[PDB]
RNA sequence: UCUGAUGGAGGAUCGAGUUGAUACUGACGUGCAAAUCGUUCAUUUCAAUCACGUUUAGGGGCGAAAGACUAAUCGAAAAG
RNA sequence: UUGUGUUGAAGCGAAAUACGUGAGUUUUCGUGGAACAUCUCCCUAGUGCAGAUCUUGGUGGAAGUAGCAACUAUUCAAAU
RNA sequence: AGCGUACCAACAACCGCAUCAGGUCUCCAAGGUUAACAGCCUCUGGUUAAAUAGAAAAAAGUAGGUAAGGGAAGUCGGCAA
RNA sequence: CUUUUUCGUGAGCUGAGCUGUGAGCUAGGCAAUAGUUCUUUAACAACAAAAAAGAGCACAAACUGUAGACGACUUUUUUGCCUCAGGGUGCUGUAAACAUGAAAGUAAACUUUACGAUCUGUUGAGGCUUAUCCCUAGUGGUAAAGUGU
């Protein structure tokens, strides 16, 4: 018979299964729509996961309690270390799907993005891309302009460098990036210029700009049901225990329903993440990246005692509104929106008062070892 | 056949064992340690590093310990690990 | 009559042990166990508890009475 | 009645250009090591199994699985 | 005079089909705290043994702890705590 | 197959000559035979032997913990990593020792000496701080080289 009384299912089907994910590095699984009339642009990124914080800015939201006030918001830091670009990727329009026509390096690529073709790199000889680098320049613009003539959608290879990080790893996180813009021609024109060259944040995106997020969520092995769906725990009277679904379903089907919630996997799951706000792009040169006109002191955004499990962000970041899925070190994939958005959210130009750098290790009080040192005077 | 001198931190060791399993836990670890670093499969431990480890009971073994090790020829090779009395564990760096 | 002591009665009280077994309708339920384990609970000067000896034997015994018990067998034991 | 056996009987394993419609019969090779038929006709019976939660014995998949969980706790060195 | 006199008495020597967490009568009874032969710790005596060990340490189970604000709204029932 | 020859393509040669190849022209003589059929052994692809010519990784191991029941997964293996130490950042809350130091008071000598919970100074001290915190070409170390192709 019928429910005595309904209640909605227990967590959403359309993340199913709720297996591993395939990978560690965020994959973007659609780019967004070209648009010929835009000039010819990257449309992703990727950076590392640092840590978080809390900033103060400025509310400009007439009509709202909060308005004229200042808010507190906690923020991502991302440490995005330029990408390198070193690939040409051209795909063709078929009706089986987009068919890759070939894909073309450049005349150099670093030891840290040959290590991602290894698994034993320190005992192996280091001999790939070693001879298919000498490729005439005859034969590399005969397949640059069969990508002109018969491609529809170009994808610039880059890699990240983390050396630059705090990383352990040493081989790095290479990735497709597509090109978004005007004609095949430009396309090619615009990746050809820096077919070798640094890839910084600020190229890619815009301050007070709302992008997509993708990475692979916190892992925690296998979960029961009541963690990993979220269903309401059975009386204490239970004989055999009550973190349990109680009933699996129906006599009919004779069979147990792919939607019944069940012990497995929970985490380690790839999550697409839309509208993080990009609150700030902290340059790596200049030396009051945390600084604020409200603020005036000279420090950088790493917390005092460092970024807790990551490390000191020593290269470019950038402040992301919010929380993005995944763990300390974890790899981040940035991606421009879909389609651009003309919310007030979107457009809004945010306008920081203040970012917090005290300890995230305990609770801190100090901004600054300076002010540390300076509020305790000499010791022992 | 040489001699080391090395700081042992059974803080880190134990970290994660059971109350009644600290003590056996650190002797374990130690062992495995001088094994590793001398490459001998042969580890002999002084009674009297036992002693200091189990000195303040199963629950707690010191956080740090100043032991020496030492490679003799009598397969063959073979190492003994002794305690080392030091007054404080500060400053007190691997030596060979 | 009232007050303070003294005194030490009671099928009096709490409570270990003993003797039991209220609840978790806990564990176990291919058990440690053909009735156990844990916590909880009842009981302790009396109709109290225990041992050995002794009496009562099957349409019989014995029963502060549940058709209870009478050698894992009881609305008629067990053996042939 | 009239036959086969140490120049290898019964039994058993695999078989056969074999016979029969079929129950079966008959042969070959191997093993075996001492008995065996009689279809000439007849007499006799404790005479024919897939089952009976059949009886006794042996053996499986389950399965290298459940499990080897009370009683706080072991460690170093040596001897045999 | 004759008979018994070893040993166990359960913790594996008894009865429970067993080297079974069960059952099975009696005597002796230290110190501290304390009302106390209670509980907890200790001296003499005994033991460090249990049908296994090592590692890892998630789900789930079982035996416990602790939980903001509310305080029986839970449930047949304040069962359990 | 020989003879007379014409037109198109490949090797080498200098738009061009020669050889070969395919088709053709004139003339000649030269073969088939297995007893009546038993699929008309005729295709494609592969392989083996013999001759002639041109032509690296992964696992394991140690480490890691962005992972984990076990597998699996993320890493590093000599500007790395592990280790300890120093520093940073925090947590706790002022260590041990000493003090004609204090201390409610007490007793014991011819004004000092003893007992004293506790308190004070040295002392924001001492202890701990990655094992899944941060920094350091700081110390010491970084091991046998096994398996598959």
């Amino acid at each position: 018979s019928h429910r005595k009384f309904e209640r909605p299912r227990h967590g959403s089907l359309g993340f199913l299964p709720r297996k591993r994910c395939k990978r560690l590095r965020g994959k973007i699984r659609s780019f967004p729509k070209d648009d010929k009339e835009k000039p010819p642009h990257f449309t992703a990124f990727m950076g590392y996961k640092a840590g978080m914080t809390h900033i103060v800015r400025e509310v400009d939201k007439p009509g709202s309690k909060l308005h004229k006030k200042e808010i507190v918001e906690a923020c991502t830091i991302i440490e995005c270390a330029p990408m390198v670009v070193v690939g040409i990727v051209g795909y063709r329009e078929t009706p089986k799907g987009l068919r890759i026509l070939s894909t073309v390096w450049a005349n150099h690529v670093s030891d840290e993005f040959r290590r991602r073709y290894y698994k034993n790199w320190y005992k192996s000889e280091k001999k790939a891309f070693t001879k298919s680098l000498n490729v005439p320049e005859a034969t590399k613009n005969c397949l640059l302009k069969r990508i002109e003539k018969y491609c529809t959608v170009l994808r610039a290879i880059c890699h990240t460098q983390p050396s630059k990080t705090p990383l352990r790893m040493k081989k790095a996180h290479i990735m497709e990036v597509q090109i978004n813009g005007g004609s095949m021609k430009e396309k090619l024109e615009f990746v050809k210029e820096m077919l070798e060259k640094n890839l910084p944040v600020s190229t890619v995106f815009n301050p007070n700009e709302m992008i997509d997020v993708i990475s692979v969520t916190k892992g925690h092995g296998t979960k029961g049901v009541v963690s990993r769906y979220g269903v309401k725990r059975l009386p204490r009277k239970t004989h055999r225990g009550l973190r349990k679904v109680a009933c699996i379903g129906a006599w009919h089907p004779a069979r147990v329903q792919f939607q019944i919630p069940r012990h497995g996997q929970k985490g380690y799951f790839h999550r697409t993440e839309r509208n993080k706000k990009i609150y700030r792009i902290g340059l790596k040169t200049d030396k009051n990246s945390a600084s604020t006109d409200a603020d005036i002191t000279e420090k950088k955004i790493t917390p005092m005692g460092g970024f807790p499990h990551y490390g000191v962000v020593n290269e470019d970041f950038l402040l992301l509104k919010g929380c993005v899925a995944g763990t300390k070190k974890r790899p981040i994939t940035l991606r421009k929106n879909i389609v651009p958005q003309v919310s007030r959210d979107a457009l809004a130009q945010v306008s920081l008062k203040f970012i917090d750098t005290s300890s995230k290790i305990g609770h801190g009080r100090f901004q600054t070892s300076e002010e540390k040192v300076k509020y305790y005077g000499p010791l022992k | 056949p040489v001699t080391k001198f090395i700081t042992i931190n059974l803080s880190k060791l134990t970290h994660k064992v059971c109350y009644k399993r600290k003590a056996p836990r650190a002797i374990k670890e130690i062992r495995s340690i001088a094994g590793k670093l001398m490459h001998t499969k042969d580890v002999r431990l002084d009674v009297k590093l036992n002693k200091f480890i189990w000195s303040k009971g199963v629950r707690n073994p010191p956080k740090r310990v100043r032991v020496k090790l030492e490679r003799k020829r009598n397969e063959k090779m073979y190492t003994i690990v002794e305690h080392v009395m030091v007054d404080s564990y500060k400053g007190l760096v691997n030596e060979c």
